[PDB]
């Protein structure tokens, strides 16, 4: 019983970088998604694989919520079947996905007078993610042919690379706070149903 | 040829009620926003409202004005989206256009999107008019010095109507302005002709509408009043 | 919040012209690219530039565009006869969603401008026994055909009861105008005075009429 704790997700202070994206378990609780829907003004809420009227009727074992900060051109890259930097380097999402995506400007939290530099995002590696895949190594990528030995040279690249989000910008380098819900229905009681 | 074409329009009586339909034509209709922006004849463009895809979380957004009157709904089965408009007021009559959400597609966000493909329009009228005879009032001058006689002629119907001076007689100076439509219908315009100011006093001067549709003749003098 | 655009903007054949549209700071300040639509005569609008910079394929590249603060800028180099239409821009805001600029008409010179000849007329005392009362403002002879018509009571605005009519080409290829302020006897007797005020080419050009002018 009870309305599903939302509140510590898209209310909390800080929000991890999109290469250390947070990840929560919410479960035994009733969601309403028409009162998340109108809790506040979102840029982007986007439901794949699950009609969004048949919402409040449903019910599953648990619920994921995934958070992290990335900017606005890179949105589009928050989707299954998608490629970028993000999509193969920090956050991937599966083909068959099914959940829902809100994504909601955040310029007024997330900008610094400089550039914000404590966001950094992932920019080389060996192979792609896999779906739902953390990465938070930060050994020397190898770029040459000469080995790397974990020193820091040329040819020998940090693996992460800040953002530097600055005020006056446009809309497509504004950073943007992301949450995934992701559905997980098993042969379980359905701790997550609707009204 | 990717098309989106509008259909439904016409006159509609002060608070009837009309449905607008919008066909699309070669591309995946079940993946755009679509938007509706009508503009009043001589006037701006101004956005009406927008309706989402089925897999995007919300309900149609509306224009203050008309919020609680007007509704967006759409078919996919069909390629139709309709706009239906109740208690219709005068102020509504205008040329509405059906157009896609180019952008949201590509970025996911609100902040950035535009318009890429347009309809031609559909023109809806909102009258109860009908076959009207005019009010004819003279515009006598001030000391405004030459003099400037007028005569004004308000609230008729249909279009045109025949406005002269001295039966003719005097057409050096005599300008007469285009009408105005009125949202009630209605038009109204106004004859200036400039005269000698020492002339007043001995020439006369008559204005002469001739509203042929209504078998309306009317002569007036114009004359300097006072209180 | 409808974003101000000029009424016109003039040019000589192959000027380079400009055209602002000035925002707030909850849609051009905030970034929310900016679109700029073009209409012809008679056709519906068509895209010309998306986020404040990109021009869609087949448009002419003589159109550019720009974002500094809450402003937008559109420019046309060479100006052509046939650039002459109707211009818009379009902003999303945070309140009111998408909103359009007051359009800007274009015009090629073939003459130099000319100011408006405003007539102001008092309203009849026939009206005022028919329970009714119309102003009647004039705007004549004014080169380009694009004017902005304001009305004041004493020195307050007046916005109910006012209709602007189109610019019709006049015999000298110069232009006029009408407009009208309708207004019931009470509100004529309780103002002292009646403006009209238009403004052509950033000047602006009024006149004033009394209930007490016996
Ligand atoms: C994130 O936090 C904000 C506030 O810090 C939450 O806003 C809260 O929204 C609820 C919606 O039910 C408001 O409840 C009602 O609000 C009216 C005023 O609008 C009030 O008169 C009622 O008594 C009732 O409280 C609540 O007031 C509002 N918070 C505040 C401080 O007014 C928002 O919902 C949070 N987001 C999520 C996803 O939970």
């Amino acid at each position: 019983t009870n309305l599903c704790p939302f509140g510590e997700v898209f209310n909390a202070t800080r929000f991890a970088s999109v290469y250390a994206w947070n990840r929560k378990r919410i479960s035994n609780c009733v969601a309403d998604y028409s009162v998340l829907y109108n809790s506040a003004s979102f840029s982007t809420f986007k439901c794949y694989g699950v009609s969004p009227t048949k919402l409040n009727d449903l019910c599953f074992t648990n619920v994921y919520a995934d958070s992290f900060v990335i900017r606005g051109d890179e949105v589009r890259q928050i989707a299954p079947g998608q490629t970028g930097k993000i999509a193969d380097y920090n956050y991937k999402l599966p083909d068959d996905f099914t959940g829902c995506v809100i994504a909601w400007n955040s310029n007024n939290l997330d900008s610094k007078v400089g550039g914000n530099y404590n966001y950094l995002y992932r920019l080389f590696r060996k192979s792609n993610l896999k779906p739902f895949e953390r990465d938070i190594s930060t050994e020397i990528y190898q770029a040459g042919s000469t080995p790397c030995n974990g020193v820091e040279g040329f040819n020998c690249y940090f693996p992460l690379q800040s953002y530097g989000f600055q005020p006056t910008n446009g809309v497509g380098y504004q950073p943007y706070r992301v949450v995934v819900l992701s559905f997980e229905l098993l042969h379980a009681p359905a701790t997550v149903c609707g009204p | 040829e990717v098309q989106l074409v509008e259909s439904g329009g016409g006159l509609v009586q002060p608070g009837g009620s009309l449905r607008l339909s919008c066909s699309a034509s070669g591309f995946r209709f079940s993946d755009y926003w679509i938007n509706w922006v009508r503009q009043a004849p001589g006037k701006g463009l101004e956005w009406v409202g927008f309706i989402k895809t089925k897999a995007d979380f919300g309900t149609p957004a509306y224009a203050e004005s008309v919020k609680g009157r007007f509704s967006i709904s759409r078919d996919d089965s069909k390629n139709t989206v309709y706009l239906q408009m109740n208690s219709l007021k005068t102020e509504d009559t205008a040329v509405y256009y059906c157009t896609r959400d180019r952008g949201i597609l590509e970025w996911l966000i609100i902040e950035a999107g535009w318009f890429d493909v347009w309809g031609p329009g559909v023109l809806v009228t909102v009258s109860s008019a009908s076959t009207k005879g005019p009010s004819v009032f003279p515009l006598a001058p001030s000391s405004k010095s030459t003099a400037a006689l007028g005569c004004l002629v308000k609230d008729y119907f249909p279009e045109p109507v025949t406005v002269s001076w001295n039966s003719g007689a005097l057409t050096s100076g005599v300008h007469t302005f285009p009408a105005v439509l009125q949202s009630s219908g209605l038009y109204s315009l106004s004859s200036v002709v400039t005269v000698p100011s020492s002339s007043l006093g001995t020439q006369t001067y008559i204005c002469n509408v001739n509203h042929k549709p209504s078998n309306t003749k009317v002569d007036k003098r114009v004359e300097p009043k006072s209180c | 919040s409808v974003l101000t655009q000029p009424p016109s903007a003039s040019g000589a054949p192959g000027q380079r012209v400009t055209i602002s549209c000035t925002g707030s700071s909850s849609n051009i300040g905030a970034g929310h690219y900016v679109s700029w639509y073009q209409q012809l005569p008679g056709t519906a609008p068509k895209l010309l530039i998306h986020e404040n910079d990109k021009r869609p394929s087949g448009v002419s590249d003589r159109f550019s565009g720009s974002r500094s603060g809450a402003s937008a800028s559109l420019t046309i180099t060479g100006l052509q006869s046939g650039d002459e239409a109707d211009y818009y821009c379009s902003v999303w805001d945070r309140s009111l969603n998408t909103l359009f600029g007051g359009g800007t008409r274009v015009t090629v010179l073939g003459q130099p401008k000319a100011a408006p000849s405003v007539t102001l007329f008092p309203p009849s005392s026939e009206e005022l026994q028919a329970n009714k009362a119309t102003l009647v403002c004039l705007i004549s002879d004014f080169y380009p055909g694009a004017v902005t018509v304001a009305w004041k009571a004493d020195s307050s605005p007046v916005k109910a009861g006012v209709e602007t009519t189109t610019p019709s080409k006049q015999s000298n290829n110069k232009y006029a105008a009408s407009s009208y302020l309708s207004l019931t006897p009470e509100q004529w007797k309780s103002h002292r005075s009646y403006s009209c005020q238009v403004t052509h080419e950033g000047s602006t050009v009024e006149k004033t009429v009394a209930p007490t002018e016996c």
